[PDB]
């Protein structure tokens, strides 16, 4: 059970902490990404999920990095959507952390969570 | 004394090919930072940098001073 | 893939240990060393290297042992068990800067810093890569290139922002065999150093 | 094997160990030398109708050992336990969680717990220690079902007409390869013993980063890029799969009624289309998947199944029927 | 029903100064309080939810402040397209209910 | 990026049904959030009137409720306000917007329309 | 360890309150200093010396 200090992490930037051995990803979403991530339609989407059914704070996005192809561990800041590329196969997923493209058949799976004021308690 | 690597850098800077390079970085320099100071360029997503054209002059620099520089270093 | 995320292509420099007859320069070894002990240590662990190889390639018996000794290593428990502390011998490993990771990033804007015993090795281009990145830092990036704060440019490594500055400068070395420290002289050593 | 010290077991082994580094370098570059060998010898038996019959038996065997050989230098190479060896070890037990309802629980079963870990690369030691001798059992069996044939020959007939004993002519030209195959081994693990690996296995396993640079170990390409052509899951672990397997079909859909290619002008020609089909599918690999690329990967896996399921047997069949009329005067 | 209180109403500044509107409602919403923008064309924008939050295009200058029953709308400059009027909506119960408006206009 | 375009009668008598489309493109009412309608009366007072959702549910003001009745078309990508038996009191530009809702924050209106006058008049129009 | 207690002489919440008796080691905070930690039950039964 992993505590991560929300306070600590700047604007526009991703953090990555350890949780049962997995990395466990962690954005400062600007505006701009919040809206960008809200303002996709299903219908382009393999794996069909608003931002919403994915975030509980628009402002911070917490996932597990798992590839969830063959497991590798996406690159952040990278590839054709703003989020996130899997090096390993050629996954891009968007600022939601939805897949997008390639052969990953879903989203970056989202872990249970709680906010606590300034920490998140991911487990 | 002065670094021998830096010494032929510009020794290769100027001769005919590496002018020619350097000039071509340039303009490409000058064209960057007029687009900066014209409204908007926080928010373009289109901004052009000049990695390509410093990459050609660093490349051609490379290709001069790489087989040279030992024989002046002990 | 953009030439920018790749990175510049090193090119090949007459290492005189390139070729199939030829060993190391065992004086630039030696050299390289004092540039890893003044400049590069600070930052960067070798933790892979015990004292006793240094022997008989780059230093004396001797002069490897006074080294050692500079460096305390936890001992053996006293015979009532209160921990205590030793001199260095040869056969310990050459000590890192850092006590451990977290204590490292935070030295360095949050970045680690690599152990640089299998560096050489750890890295497409070998020695022309290490050399060409520590005398390849332009005094000003490329224009257009907008550098993340705390980043620096270097056009070797890949996308360009790399989080150690330039660290090499003309004359910070007094190396005890006469040699002109340039920093591309510099960059020889240490490379050819950890090369070794 | 313990996951905090086989990296520096290694480098131990490199540093410490007497002529240690010529044992890792001998070993390391001998897989590769095994695949390059291997090739050849399956390459050779395409060629030359090998694996016709009454050599079927010698042939499925011989695929069986190329499978158990692969598995047996991915286990060792997760021994090292650098950062090509974790994600190699993640990628390619995640491989069958594709498999239906009970995918994931192998995966984890494979594991001994949540991600590759501790447990993981102590039975992959374990394992790779095993399956060799496996292999050795098999290489036996292989001989045994060569023997009551015995070899075939270049020109696709019968042997039985003018042997020589083994012993003395092929004793000691088997010698000269012996030794050509030693001095070529040789230069690569004095002069350049890290040419045919991957510079990210000298950095210690990370389970929180996957360099960008990940590439697998070459002789693993052509299926690696078979694969990735695959925009599915599923579809793509299948398709690599029976990228093996499709060797089995051959002694069926070569319809031809004489042996091997020595005198078959369209069956050489498109033999050495699928050569540099195979080559090519292992230059993709080698690539990021990018735009000419991507689809140059799937035409190239289209060509590598095509050969043995459609170009084989229309083509022979033409042959076939091409030195008929030839000849034939009415 | 809540309701909700904008002062000042409609009150005027200058051509680059800091301005404080707020929102007081009748019973005690969390921080459930947006701010719009409506412009004298008609145009209608979001500005703050969660009473702090930016929405994505609105200028670094705007604040917003504020718990329990009294809120805020803070700016820097009022350089120059800042001239509209702004409201201020509750969402922790249906019906959601808007304030009174607050014009701001140039002296 | 989404659009929201606004169309309908900009004039209807007493007594008649205000009928109001919002057609939205770049975004499907079936893909996401909430689908609402509001007023700006001259006085500047803005009133939610409604909102119909991705699923279909429908979420009235209790001061209009048992008037109008918000319609969606899924082929064509638009939702409706239909105001039964209207007054002078109906006298407002109305407003077509989507807001979200995030567990935390709450809902927010995020996507608005362009605003149609409407006018209740005695006048004879051009239909 | 702690954990193997339970269900056997001891029940989960007992084990618990023995082990946080206890201080171990944990792993050092943002900056790298060391700190430690009360126990849980995935740890060993803690000796004298
Ligand atoms: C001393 C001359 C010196 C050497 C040699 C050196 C080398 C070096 C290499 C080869 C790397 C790896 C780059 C790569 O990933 O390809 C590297 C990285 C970092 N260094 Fe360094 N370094 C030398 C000196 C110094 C000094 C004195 C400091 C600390 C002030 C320093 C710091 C760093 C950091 C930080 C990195 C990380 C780079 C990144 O991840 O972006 N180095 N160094
Ligand atoms: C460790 C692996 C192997 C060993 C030690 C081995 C050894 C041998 C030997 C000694 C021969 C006789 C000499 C020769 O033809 O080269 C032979 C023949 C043969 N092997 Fe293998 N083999 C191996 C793997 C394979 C594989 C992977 C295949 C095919 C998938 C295969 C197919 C054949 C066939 C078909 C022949 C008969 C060739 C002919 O006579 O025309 N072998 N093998
Ligand atoms: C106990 C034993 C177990 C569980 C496993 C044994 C059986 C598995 C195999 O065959 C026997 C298997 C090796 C497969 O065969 C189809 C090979 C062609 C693998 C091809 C392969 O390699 C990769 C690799 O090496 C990597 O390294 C960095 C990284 C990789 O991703 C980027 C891959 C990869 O994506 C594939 C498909
Ligand atoms: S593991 Fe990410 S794409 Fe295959």
């Amino acid at each position: 059970k992993v505590e991560v200090n929300l306070a600590a992490i700047p604007l526009g930037k991703n953090v990555v902490v350890k949780w049962q051995g997995k990395p466990v990803f962690i954005r400062h979403r600007t505006p701009h990404e919040i809206q960008e991530a809200n303002s996709v339609d299903m219908s382009a989407l393999k794996d069909p999920q608003t931002d919403a059914d994915r975030v509980k704070d628009p402002q911070w996005l917490i996932m597990l990095g798992i590839c969830t192809h063959l497991g590798c561990v996406p690159i952040g800041e990278a590839g054709d959507f703003g989020g996130w590329f899997c090096p390993c196969h050629g996954s891009h997923y968007d600022i939601s952390g939805r897949i997008r493209k390639g052969p990953a058949p879903l989203n970056l799976e989202i872990p249970a969570y709680e906010f606590d004021g300034d920490k998140v308690i991911v487990g | 004394v002065t670094d021998q690597l830096e010494d032929l850098r510009e020794h290769f800077k100027n001769t005919e090919e590496g002018k020619a390079l350097v000039h071509h970085y340039e303009e490409c320099a000058e064209r960057v930072k007029i687009q900066q100071q014209q409204p908007g360029y926080a928010d373009l997503e289109h901004k052009e940098d000049c990695v390509e054209e410093f990459f050609h002059l660093q490349h051609y620099l490379d290709t001069a001073t790489a087989p040279r520089l030992f024989d002046k270093l002990k | 893939m953009t030439a920018a995320e790749h990175g510049l292509h090193a090119p090949a420099y007459a290492w005189s240990h390139n070729g199939p007859f030829e060993t190391f320069d065992h004086a630039s070894i030696r050299r390289g060393y004092q540039v890893y002990r003044e400049v590069c240590a600070a930052c960067h662990s070798l933790d892979r290297v015990a004292w006793r190889t240094l022997v008989g390639v780059s230093h004396t018996n001797e002069e490897v042992r006074n080294m050692a000794e500079e460096f305390e290593y936890d001992d053996e428990p006293d015979e009532q068990g209160n921990p205590k502390k030793r001199p260095g011998k040869l056969s310990d490993y050459i000590p890192g800067p850092y006590p451990n990771e977290q204590a490292a990033r935070a030295a360095n804007q949050g970045a680690l810093p690599p152990d640089l015993s299998l560096i050489v090795k750890a890295r497409h281009g070998g020695c022309d890569y290490i050399f060409s990145l520590l005398t390849g830092y332009p005094d000003e990036p490329p224009a257009g290139v907008a550098l993340p704060p705390g980043s620096n440019y270097n056009p070797y490594f890949p996308g360009g922002s790399i989080a150690m500055a330039r660290v090499l400068f003309d004359d910070m070395v007094e190396y005890e065999d006469g040699t002109p420290a340039t920093t591309s002289q510099m960059a020889k050593d240490v490379t050819t150093f950890l090369n070794w | 094997s313990n996951i905090e010290l086989a990296f520096s077991s290694v480098e131990h082994i490199m540093r410490d160990v007497h002529n240690g580094y010529i044992l890792r370098y001998l070993h390391a570059n001998g897989a590769s030398f095994f695949f390059m060998v291997m090739f050849m010898h399956m390459a050779k038996g395409l060629y030359y109708g090998s694996y016709r019959s009454p050599r079927v038996t010698l042939w499925n065997v011989g695929v069986i050992i190329f499978t158990l050989t692969i598995a047996t230098a991915f286990l060792g190479y997760c021994c090292v336990y650098g950062q090509m060896s974790h994600w190699g070890a993640t990628v390619i037990t995640n491989l069958f969680s594709a498999i239906p309802f009970v995918g994931n629980d192998i995966v984890s079963w494979l594991w001994g717990g949540f991600s590759v870990s501790n447990p993981t690369i102590q039975r992959f030691f374990a394992l790779h220690y095993l399956v060799p001798f496996i292999i050795a059992a098999m290489v036996i069996m292989h001989l045994m079902a060569l023997h009551i044939h015995g070899s075939s020959n270049p020109l696709g007939i019968t042997g039985n007409l003018d042997r020589i004993p083994m012993h003395s002519y092929f004793i000691f030209k088997d010698l000269v390869t012996v030794f050509l195959f030693m001095l070529i081994l040789a230069l690569f693990v004095f002069y350049s013993p890290n040419t045919l690996g991957h510079p990210d296995n000298y950095i210690p396993g990370n389970p929180l980063v996957t360099p960008a640079s990940i590439v697998p170990e070459w002789y693993l390409l052509p299926f690696y890029a078979i694969l990735r052509s695959i925009p599915d899951k599923l579809l793509g672990v299948i398709t690599m799969f029976a990228a093996i397997l499709v060797l089995l079909v051959l002694p069926f859909t070569d319809r031809s009624v004489v042996r091997g290619n020595t005198f078959k002008v369209l069956s050489k020609f498109f033999f050495f289309i699928f050569v540099f089909n195979f080559v090519l599918l292992g230059q993709i690999g080698a690539c990021h998947v990018e735009v000419p690329y991507v689809l140059m990967g799937q035409i190239a896996t289209f060509i590598y199944f095509a050969y043995f399921l459609i170009i084989v047997p229309v083509i022979s069949t033409i042959e076939n029927v091409l030195f008929y009329i030839g000849r034939v005067n009415k | 029903d809540i309701e909700l209180t904008q002062t000042p109403v409609s009150l005027a500044a200058s051509l680059g100064d800091r301005v404080t509107i707020s929102c007081r409602a009748s019973q005690d919403i969390n921080n459930f309080l947006n701010w719009y923008q409506q412009k004298p064309d008609g145009t209608i924008k979001l500005l703050i939810y969660y009473t702090s939050r930016l929405h994505a295009g609105v200028p670094s200058r705007f604040s917003g402040s504020g718990s329990g029953t009294d809120y805020s709308l803070t700016i820097s400059n009022l350089e120059p397209e800042d001239i509209a009027t702004y409201f201020c909506q509750h969402h922790i119960k249906f019906p959601w209910t808007f304030g009174a408006g607050t014009k701001l206009e140039i002296k | 990026e989404v659009k929201l375009q606004e169309s309908g009668a900009g004039l209807v008598q007493p007594s008649q049904s205000l009928s109001l489309t919002c057609s939205v493109t770049g975004y499907s009412i079936t893909s996401g959030y909430y689908w609402n309608w509001i007023r700006l009366f001259p006085g500047n007072k803005l009133e939610w009137v409604g909102y119909i959702s991705n699923v279909g549910d429908n979420n009235y003001n209790p001061s209009l409720k048992d008037r109008l009745s918000i319609t969606r078309d899924t082929s064509k990508n638009q939702f409706f306000l239909k105001l039964n038996s209207v007054t002078t009191e109906d006298t407002a530009t109305y407003y077509c917007a989507r807001s979200e809702y995030y567990s935390v924050t709450g809902y927010a209106m995020d996507y608005w329309g362009q605003g149609t006058t409407v006018t209740v008049s005695s006048a004879w129009r051009h239909p």
